[PDB]
């Protein structure tokens, strides 16, 4: 069938906050250190002439 | 390209927006007329089982 | 493909099916979900002589 009593370690399950959506959120965001640098647009000519 | 993180739910990579020059007339101010990067980022999301 | 075989009027060759998969949402029976891979015979028979 299906469970209960879960033990969501996410999901807010405060004091009267609002029947909350996402049994997932209360989960922070890490950031990987992807950084982008919209390469390097070159150049040209820089002696040709 | 693959890339692998640890613990957090979320993983956000921030991108930049690269700038364009201009003149300076004599004797005036150059932090008068300036533009910033405006850089803003972006993310993906751990899925599921 | 031709094999040989003794004996025995006809013979048969077991054909396996292939799985498909899904995601297991949390505190959710694993069992319920479960749909099995069928795999089905299928027989030559000789016809003599």
């Amino acid at each position: 069938a299906s469970m209960t009593g879960g033990q969501q370690m996410g999901t807010n399950q405060g004091k009267g906050v609002v029947a909350a959506g996402d049994k997932l959120a209360l989960f922070l965001k890490v950031f990987g250190g992807e950084v982008l640098t919209a390469f390097a647009r070159t150049s040209v000519t820089t002696s040709r002439h | 390209m693959v890339r692998s993180i640890s613990s957090g739910k979320s993983a956000q990579f921030p991108v930049l927006g690269r700038t364009q020059a201009a003149y300076l007339a004599p004797g005036e101010n150059l932090d008068d007329k300036r533009k910033d990067i405006k850089h803003t980022e972006k993310v993906i999301t751990i899925d599921g089982l």
